[PDB]
């Protein structure tokens, strides 16, 4: 028996990027042309890429040609597949199989395969923010809490740029959900809380989302 | 460039049946075909490394043929082990292409789905998530369609389906579909229904419930 | 300017695996020793891997030695870093750095750096499920419902194996949360809903989180 | 090889001449380099071979030392020079780094003004509660925020973010967000934020009662 061991596969977002790799055991890849194959949710096998012995010639299936790059390491026995700007239909199990035979030739089938690794390309390429008020309970503090937006960045202004003094817009934090969240605050005179209107202008160019939120006492 | 025209897309049979499958190249190749088995979610296994040319260690029940354009695979009395997918491959020096695999499956008469709908448990709902489940308990063949409607509004994009492979005692398929909604959105509507079509049904089947009733 | 661009960042789980890569422009990599570096939580740097010219030598810091693997592929100008068995202290920005000078020598600093890509190793190495009843409405269907776990499997049985006829447990689905869900069901005579108490004895075997739930009419 | 760098934070005025020291656990000859790093940016090389200034690096940066003691001197701090800095031992096919030094603008100690914000009704109706504690205009940068719900120390359910030094008053500000589902937030009443800082003789707590 001989073995191949795919790694790196998981959840992805459309127009995002991932890299797969395949290790091996009981054999050396330095003799073999190495191939990537996938099984789509529709159940059919698609060939994806190959790279020759001696790393000479690299070839691709026409759905991934130009978008993907195949790579190899003949010494530690690893193969790689960069997947730049993935499509929703790049969702598949991705297998790494060796072109091979007991005696090798200038043309053979795939005589050993690894168990395959799942890749899912979720269709949400950009997510637009939610915006929530940070309500002011001398000097008072108020703000806006931008949340659940992808990718960065978000820009925030206050009163269309007329209110700049005392404003702090914080660096975003990356949540364990894979989505970003930032807060923008401003300190102002407590006396102005009844008359002055405070509006934070949240712009998210990647989703083409604009939100104007008025922040007022509860 | 070559495309493989494998036929049928699904073959129905049973233990001890001799079966034949056929891959037809869209333009001629020099007998560069090979054939694989694939069990669900597994790696494929190579059976035949050139047309009619069986790989060593492969069970003797397997066979095939090739004519430079038309090709076959054949199994000499199926075992319960053989009820998996089969794929043809055309392999060139630095590329390959495969047939849309012939799924081999255990045959029976057509059977319509028993449909059941489950509301979210109160215990799930208090946590803030509502998962509504639709069960097609047993049917044959595999191909069925389920759609969700909330307040008679056809839903789109908020459900995930999985099918169990053939049952060990009756060889039917079964499907379940999970409609996912936050507690907020779920309490916004009353009726939650699933509508089913299948080979055995003369009209769509709908199961529904009213939230809170 | 010299151009470097990392790819393959994002979220990972403790005990999990990832692969980074970096590609380049305005130079060929083959004349350079290439490196990986990270910025650990204290704002301090750590060096992570170095691969020499012609892949002759590969050296690593003790924290990542035997866990990680660097590789390079000069014929397409790419460098890779596999990260098997990631741990929470590997949470950092990562960068692909060129060892170099205006005139290259036998030992040099790192001159050209890519903009970096973030890697986060979340401590959720075995996230335990949430388990919920599917309540029966001549034949009735009941069941149990599993959500939000990693890794697989979650395992289910009915009344500790006393019930087996008509039992189905479905293949898991990968949610947009990056966590699994499934369901288990059984069909029984409707007359027994009053007398027989159906229960599902479950386990998330990775975390060994053993759960039970009684399923009865609502 | 192992390295140490001191001080971990260096506070100075514009125009000052400052020195940052690196000490190696064993002799490394002159095989050491220095790097400037801005927030959110990859490090830029300043000096190598201990003293060799990189082509295009301003002359105000210099380095000296051999064996186990190395120094980076910046002679006349400009606003661009207030950054992270790191000593780096380099060898034919490897390297290692010290812990780094952060250079900041010095000002008097300023205690944070603390504010706590409960979740908005809108967000709360969606099923998620994000309270936000704000530490406004403090100096120096080290501050500690602890969340307590019904006097229960929270752990693992909050994230923090800190601004860079304010261009006008040289202070920092910090926001901490404690995130909880609607199911977990309604369980407990009081939500507090305990702040400690060099400018506070005892910790300051801001709190609210749910509802
Ligand atoms: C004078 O004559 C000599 C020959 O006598 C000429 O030299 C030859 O020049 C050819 C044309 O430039 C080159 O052919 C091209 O090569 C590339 C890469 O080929 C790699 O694979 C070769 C085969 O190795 C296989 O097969 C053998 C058995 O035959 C096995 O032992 C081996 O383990 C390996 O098996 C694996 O791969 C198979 C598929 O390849 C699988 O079927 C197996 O199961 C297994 O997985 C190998 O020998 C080559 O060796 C290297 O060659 C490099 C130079 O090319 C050299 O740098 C290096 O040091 C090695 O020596 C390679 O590793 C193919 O991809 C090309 O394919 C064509 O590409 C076209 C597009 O570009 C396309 O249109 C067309 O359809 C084809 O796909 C092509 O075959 C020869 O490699 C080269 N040979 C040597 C020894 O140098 C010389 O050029 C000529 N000069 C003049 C002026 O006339
Ligand atoms: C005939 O056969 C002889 C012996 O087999 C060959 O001599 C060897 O040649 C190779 C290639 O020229 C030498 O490797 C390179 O040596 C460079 C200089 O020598 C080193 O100096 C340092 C001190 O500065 C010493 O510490 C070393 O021990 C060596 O003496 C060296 O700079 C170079 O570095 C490599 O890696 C760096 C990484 O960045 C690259 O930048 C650099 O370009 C290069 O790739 C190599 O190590 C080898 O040292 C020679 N051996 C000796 C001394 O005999 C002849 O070259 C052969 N001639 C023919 C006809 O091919
Ligand atoms: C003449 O032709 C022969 C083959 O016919 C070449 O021999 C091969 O040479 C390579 C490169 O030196 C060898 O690859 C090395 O293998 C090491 C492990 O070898 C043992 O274990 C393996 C299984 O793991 C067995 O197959 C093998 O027989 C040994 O028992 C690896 O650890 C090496 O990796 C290290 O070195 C490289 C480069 O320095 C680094 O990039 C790596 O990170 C790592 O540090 C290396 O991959 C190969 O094993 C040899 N094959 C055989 C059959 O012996 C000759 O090299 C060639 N002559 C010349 C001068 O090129």
């Amino acid at each position: 028996e001989v073995q191949l061991v795919e790694s790196g596969g998981g959840l992805v977002k459309a127009g995002g990027s991932l890299i797969l790799s395949c290790g091996v055991s009981n054999f050396r890849i330095s003799a073999h042309t190495m191939n990537w194959v996938r099984r789509v949710p529709g159940g059919g096998l698609e060939w994806v890429a190959s790279i020759s012995t001696s790393s000479t010639y690299r070839d691709y299936a026409d759905a991934v040609k130009g978008r993907f790059t195949v790579s190899r390491d003949d010494l530690e026995d690893f193969v790689y597949l960069q997947m730049h700007k993935m499509r929703v239909e790049d969702t598949a199990i991705y297998y790494c199989a060796r072109k091979g035979s007991d005696r090798l030739s200038d043309n053979d089938p795939f005589d050993a395969w690894g168990p395959g690794t799942v890749v899912t390309v979720s269709p949400a390429s950009t997510k637009g923010p939610s915006v929530f008020p940070l309500a002011p309970s001398g000097t008072a503090a108020l703000g806006c809490l931008v949340k659940d937006y992808f990718p960065e960045p978000v820009t925030v202004s206050w009163n269309s740029g007329a209110l700049t003094s005392g404003v702090h817009t914080f660096p975003a934090v990356l949540q364990s959900s894979g989505l970003y969240s930032l807060s923008s605050v401003v300190t102002v005179p407590s006396s102005s809380l009844g008359t002055q209107t405070y509006i934070c202008n949240v712009n998210h160019k990647p989703s083409n989302t604009k939100v104007d939120k008025k922040v007022e006492p509860k | 460039d070559v495309v493989m025209t494998q036929s049928p897309s699904t073959l129905s049979a049973s233990v001890g049946d001799t079966i034949t499958i056929t891959c037809r190249a869209s333009q001629s190749i020099e007998t560069w075909l090979a054939w694989y088995q694939q069990k669900p979610g597994k790696a494929p296994k190579l059976l035949i490394y050139k047309a009619s040319t069986l790989k060593t260690g492969v069970p003797s029940r397997f066979s095939g043929s090739g004519s430079g354009t038309e090709f076959t695979l054949t199994i000499s009395g199926l075992q319960f082990d053989d009820f998996a997918t089969y794929h043809c491959q055309h392999y060139a020096g630095y590329s390959a292409t495969f047939g849309q695999g012939t799924r081999v499956e255990i045959k029976r008469t057509v059977a319509a789905p028993s449909v059941f709908i489950f509301p979210p448990s109160d215990e799930q709902l208090k946590s803030g998530t509502a998962s509504v489940v639709c069960l097609l308990n047993n049917f044959y063949p595999r191909e069925a369609k389920v759609q969700w409607k909330v307040d008679n509004a056809l839903q789109s994009g908020n459900s995930q389906e999985s099918v169990t492979e053939q049952d060990s005692k009756d060889s039917t398929y079964s499907l379940s579909s999970t409609l996912t909604l936050s507690k907020a959105d779920y309490e916004k509507h009353k009726v939650y229904a699933c509508e089913v079509t299948h080979q055995g049904l003369s009209s769509p089947v709908t199961k529904s419930f009213n939230r809170g009733e």
